[PDB]
């Protein structure tokens, strides 16, 4: 009713975060920089390229639920 | 056992044709500068009819310029009042495709976007309207600049569709005056679509075929129950080694026989790429050598004639289809007008291996096979036989032609001997012929001393010879208000593309030999950018492809704020050296790099910045050449001696 | 006010959904099984590997941000 | 170069010690069935005074039932109601480590959680009271049932921290009568917990401590600015080869140096786990053959005695600590009292690199060093000199006493000659001492014939020998109403923990050895759950720890519908045979597995069940038991006879 309207407002800014130019770029140097804390010398390789190789998919597929904000709600029995 | 071939009870699903992927991305990027003949000979064992891998379908990336597996692809649209048709080479690759065969079936999907498309967010769907114009523009384009019809349209390349913008996309077409065009979704999984089609009845009416990316020969029971047309729209994707080939040799069959799919359409055409960028080799055969016309007639490519040159789209599978008795399969088809081709395949586990997805174990050992013709198939006496071998070279034997078989004995019943490994088609058609050209001169290096001073006034590409884009988009320039540089090589990205990849926040450019160790760089330079502008010059780069945000090497940076500085990695994150140097921005500079074994230098103007750092060996790579950020930079006077 | 009151409210179901038991098995699963679809019967082991490792962590850590509804919505503007 | 040492402007931070971790997961559990004299030798090297590694803290995991890298540790409350203080071997470690050093520092830190703490949820700040209950339980238990007190409590290893169960913990503390029981935070990076100390008062004034994991030598600004302790709370995790001790010889000196952190933490305190399990080998020492009485004293055990034998926590650093001008660096301490501790390393990048974080080159050459000790430390005119050599067997050289230096002189002042991986100890102390015991038995496999009837009254330690469970819980079990199965072993979980690592969906115990690939395997099974029960018996076992997940060998399931199965993966996703068996829950049966080249068969009761049912082969790895799900199943009278 009043709760699905906001619920709706809620989802579509949260989207609209994960949308902005930014945020990718912002991500990748996060995950990457994890990548030292991981492993050392060697290995920081690996670790780097599965950042660069599964991010991109991961976060896209999350934008991909967060642009559908009824059946987010409709899950959180917030809408129905 | 006896198996039966009828068509007395009706037919199968109509067959829809073999196809290849050109891009997604950069696949066909070193095909363009073969010399002739040798590239008029590639296109003809790809595309011409009763010669090669006589392909019915050919499915190009719509260029976003952003990085798309193995480089970056042009777009006709960089900026939001920026139109050109003659960008890249998938163009060319169409027309070529389309004079040696004009029933081809051409396909267009995007995989990156440019990023102006976004307004401000890195998602393609924020005005529906504008991106469904910005695609439909690429069509229109095709007619009106190249004649070329395109027969499909995909939505967004193994990334999430919009049920709105496949239906603005619909309207947007017809609009357009493009009813005829087809709509294929979502080129991903067989879900979400396929139950998003069963449950709203206006996305059923646009979408004209299901598009499913490696499913590994299966369907889904919500895809068989939507009545639509099921492809696999990418699949293979192996190295084209006999493994690769008899991958492709088993999916060809089974994808019809255990998935209802009337269509598989292989990534990539011909492995037109550095081989030691990601996927190497994993194309319908081998062209990656342009400057010695070396080209390599792969086995996948006679795979495909064993179905290509005997079938057609328009033709139907019969009912009656399955698998044999001690392992392998058999799949058989008709024009309705008297013909039938019979395709069988016996390819054992462990040499029919493909990327994606998990093969499960499964024998496959001597046996006979006797098929019987039944309905209307038993007035044919008469078929022609086509036999391959995939192995050891020993054993190697590719599109042989073999003795007639004669039914004559009213039985309208013969019988088979099948080992492992191999593939036969029965036909009644008289066409099929093995194609033939004289051998292509034998494998060499990348040439050890290289230049280019991109002095070409009217380019027929876009871009230079063996540079490939990693990150942002490097096309040819001219700039008249200049004597000294008139002709020159220019980074044309000013944003960062709504990316399918994970690109740099640099923009590169590779070239050369891989396996390169030594080596002296040069390059005339150009920063744009007043104040926060910056070029470089690399050598040793040893990744590519969707990893080139990891690339390492020897990097020679210099900033338009008077400064410079070497680095380990394209990332910048390990320092080898750095200091101040006399640059600002709108001034040319003669860029040196050279390095040996543990030691490097570098030079301004021929004058010595910095000589003898210490840098990481053993290390081997490409030589590059790239901006900062997405800016505007030129280059000229491009120079490379190296020491393999 | 009102639109701080329902967000809040929203950021805790959401945070109690990934919080459920059924949830981190429920995810090892999907992603285990998507390992079949990226690599074949030799590179199925590395995929799986990375996948037991990091998926804990990660998911994990998630909740943790869920957990702080007020901080959430105080980002998506909704709340400060 | 001359570097000056002086007490005049002052001293540096007080010392707060060097120790290990025993936990995260089970790393000490083939420590516990040593024989005699060689587990109390091993105990010696590692927590004796003036003798070997003579450390100064133990740090141990408060079990919680979930797997924690190499293996599962038992909680003290396996279920609510539930209250046990004398489970595993955390109890029996600190109350040795006591014995020899009644000053040692104790701390305790959680890694998972029993699930019935989380309500619902996988989640243990769902009640906060409560899981602060359970905690301090716990160190209530060390105080009331072995007279240990526990001087340090961390919150959540690696995992978020809740500020508001920080609060309450050190309500609940303080409650108790454990004032004096001081708070780590948050065993994870220096942030948020940093920043939030910052802006939380409340929150400041109740975290004595702020412990990172694997730093790197460094810390961050809003740390520093705290004013609170900072310690490298987990460390190292490298193998302890001479690469390994030269990690640890350069993260002692320089976390201090660089980091301002006052004591260092190894994870882990002795290698006690099969090597092949994650991370093995990766202890100060090595003890993985109970069976043999064979262990090694690895190079960091001297390495640490460098500190440790001449540091105490409550020592003050000096104000004068630096590194050298060709690499390499120094650290000196004070304990007030006119003594004088100077510990200096030259640690080359290639012999010092550890797994975490990435080590940026820096280079190290030989060199002359002078010191000068001004203020109170030039009345000092002794100081005994010991030496460490890292490197290959032709020089290494461990913990080997020097000439006495002396400065006698007035000028109190002193040069040494020093190349690279040196250590040199230079202290006012008399006390050092390379402590030695004779040589222990060879290293030999795990026995190749094996039995366990677990047919002890009154064990001294929770579970029989060697059996490494990698997910749920196995106990001795005495169950008096039966004569036949009086003593056996029970998987005791009922619920999936609060889990720390990805645990698998059925219990799991291995043991033997990991190179074993032909083996026979018997054990009498008892099922406790009607209808839905089930258990197995497997061979070839070849993952465990945080991977048990992805384990495959040969699996041997019964079920009490009446079935079995045979699977290649503990997930069961493979299946090798399968079909209906003679079994119902509570009932002794007796399950034989056999396991030959590419063939495996199966007996229930003596009598075939499965014969020839071919295997992937070649394989290798331990043998094991468990359960379908988290349920209670008995276990008895275990045999295996194996080949290497
Ligand atoms: C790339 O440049 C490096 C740097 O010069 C080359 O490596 C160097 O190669 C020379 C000759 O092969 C080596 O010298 C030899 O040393 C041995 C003793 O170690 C001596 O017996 C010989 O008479 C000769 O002087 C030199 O050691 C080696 N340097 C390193 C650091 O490996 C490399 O060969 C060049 N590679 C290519 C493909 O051009
Ligand atoms: C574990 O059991 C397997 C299965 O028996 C053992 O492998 C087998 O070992 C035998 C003897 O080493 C091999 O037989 C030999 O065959 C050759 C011809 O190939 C012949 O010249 C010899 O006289 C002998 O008969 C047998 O091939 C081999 N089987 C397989 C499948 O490899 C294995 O050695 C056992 N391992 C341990 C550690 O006990
Ligand atoms: C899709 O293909 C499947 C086979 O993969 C068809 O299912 C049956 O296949 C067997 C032979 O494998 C036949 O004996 C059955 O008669 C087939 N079923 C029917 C209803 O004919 C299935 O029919 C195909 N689905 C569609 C939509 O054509
Ligand atoms: C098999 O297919 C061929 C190819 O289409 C058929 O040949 C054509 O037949 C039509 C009339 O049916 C003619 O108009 C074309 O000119 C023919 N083309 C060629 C190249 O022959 C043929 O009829 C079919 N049937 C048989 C039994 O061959
Ligand atoms: C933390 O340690 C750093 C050194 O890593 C201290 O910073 C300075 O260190 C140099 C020598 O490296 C001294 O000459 C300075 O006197 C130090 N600064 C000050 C203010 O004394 C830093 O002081 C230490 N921080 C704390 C909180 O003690
Ligand atoms: C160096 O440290 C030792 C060890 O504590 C000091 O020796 C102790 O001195 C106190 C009084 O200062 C006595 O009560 C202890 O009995 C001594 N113990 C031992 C083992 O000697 C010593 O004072 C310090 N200073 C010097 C110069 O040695
Ligand atoms: C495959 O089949 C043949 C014939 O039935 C048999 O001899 C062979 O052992 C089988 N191989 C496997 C691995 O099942
Ligand atoms: C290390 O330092 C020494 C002496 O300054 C020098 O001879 C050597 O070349 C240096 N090595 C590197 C890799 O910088
Ligand atoms: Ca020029
Ligand atoms: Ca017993």
């Amino acid at each position: 009713s009043l709760p699905c309207d906001i619920c709706k407002t809620v989802v579509t800014e949260a989207g609209n975060l994960l949308k902005d130019n930014a945020t990718q770029e912002e991500i990748l140097h996060y995950l990457e920089k994890t990548c030292e804390w991981i492993h050392d010398s060697s290995l920081s390789a690996s670790c780097k390229e599965v950042v660069d190789s599964y991010l991109p998919v991961i976060l896209d597929m999350i934008k991909g639920e967060m642009s559908n904000p009824g059946e987010v709600c409709s899950a959180l029995n917030l809408c129905q | 056992g006896a198996y039966v071939l009828d068509d007395s009870d009706g037919l199968g699903r109509e067959f829809d044709g073999i196809g290849a992927v050109s891009g997604g991305g950069a696949t066909s990027r070193l095909l363009v500068n073969y010399p002739e003949p040798y590239r008029s000979e590639i296109l003809d064992y790809l595309f011409k009819p009763n010669f090669g891998a006589s392909l019915h379908i050919l499915k190009v990336e719509i260029g976003g310029d952003g990085q798309t597996t193995d480089g970056t692809e042009p777009s006709h649209m960089h900026y939001e009042l920026d139109e050109n048709y003659f960008r890249g080479y998938e163009w060319w690759l169409m027309k070529e495709a389309k004079k040696r065969n004009p029933d081809i079936i051409l396909m267009g999907l995007p995989w990156s976007f440019p990023g102006w498309l976004g307004k401000g967010f890195s998602w393609p769907y924020v005005n529906l309207q504008l991106t469904a114009y910005y695609v439909v523009r690429w069509i229109l384009g095709a007619k009106h600049y190249h004649d070329l019809d395109i027969d499909y349209i995909g939505i967004w390349n193994e990334r999430p569709f919009d049920a709105n913008y496949i239906k603005e996309l619909r309207k947007m077409l017809d609009y357009q005056g493009l009813q005829r065009v087809r709509i294929i979704a979502s080129d991903n999984l067989w879900e979400p679509i396929s139950s998003s089609l069963l449950l709203d009845q206006e996305l059923w009416k646009v979408v004209d075929v299901i598009g499913a990316h490696y499913p590994g020969t299966y369907t889904v029971w919500n895809a068989k129950m939507s009545g639509k047309k099921l492809w696999s729209s990418e699949d293979f994707s192996t190295i084209n080694s006999n493994v690769g080939a008899g991958c492709w040799s088993r999916i060809l069959n089974q994808n019809y026989i255990n998935g209802n799919m009337t269509s598989t359409i292989a990534w990539n055409l011909v492995a037109s790429y550095y081989e030691e960028l990601p996927y190497g080799r994993s194309g319908l055969m081998t062209a990656q050598e342009p400057w010695s016309g070396h080209y390599v007639v792969a086995s996948p490519i006679w795979v495909s004639a064993h179905t290509t040159q005997f079938t057609q789209p328009g033709w139907y599978y019969l009912k009656t289809v399955g698998h044999l008795e001690k392992g392998g399969s058999y799949v058989a088809l008709t024009d309705g007008l008297g013909n039938l081709t019979i395709i069988i395949e016996t390819m054992s586990h462990q040499h029919s291996m493909c990327i994606r997805p998990y093969l499960p174990y499964y024998n496959v050992s001597h046996q006979l096979a006797t098929f019987t013709l039944k309905g209307s198939l038993r007035e044919i006496q008469e078929l022609q036989v086509w036999y391959t071998k995939l192995g050891t070279p020993q054993q190697r034997l590719h599109f042989k032609q073999l003795d007639t078989l004669w039914l004559l004995d009213g039985s309208g019943s013969f019988t088979l001997e099948l080992e492992e490994d191999e593939i036969f088609t029965l036909t009644t058609l008289t066409t099929g012929r093995k194609g033939s050209y004289p051998p292509p001169p034998s494998s060499k290096p990348f040439p050890t001393n290289y230049k280019d001073d991109f002095n070409v006034e009217y380019p027929l590409f876009s871009e230079a010879p063996n540079f490939a884009d990693q990150t942002g988009v490097f096309e040819y320039y001219m700039n008249n208000e200049d004597r000294e540089h008139r002709f020159t090589l220019r980074q044309v990205l000013n944003q960062r593309p709504i990316t399918w990849a994970a690109d740099a926040s640099s923009t590169i450019s590779v070239i050369g030999d891989h396996h390169w160790t030594n080596m002296t760089v040069q390059c005339d330079v150009y920063i744009e950018t007043p104040r926060s502008g910056g070029v470089f010059i690399a050598g040793r780069v040893n990744k590519g492809g969707i990893l080139i945000r990891s690339a390492t090497g020897v990097f020679f940076w210099i900033f338009a704020n008077g400064s410079y500085r070497v680095t380990a990695d394209l990332g910048g994150w390990i320092t080898y050296a750095s200091g101040h140097a006399d640059v600002t921005a709108k001034r040319w500079y003669t860029l040196t790099l050279g390095i040996k074994g543990y030691f490097a230098f570098g030079m301004l103007n021929g004058t010595i910045l910095w000589k003898n750092v210490r840098v990481k060996y053993p290390g081997h790579g490409w030589a590059a050449i790239g901006t900062h950020t997405f800016e505007f930079a030129q280059f000229d006077n491009f120079r490379v001696e190296a020491a393999r």
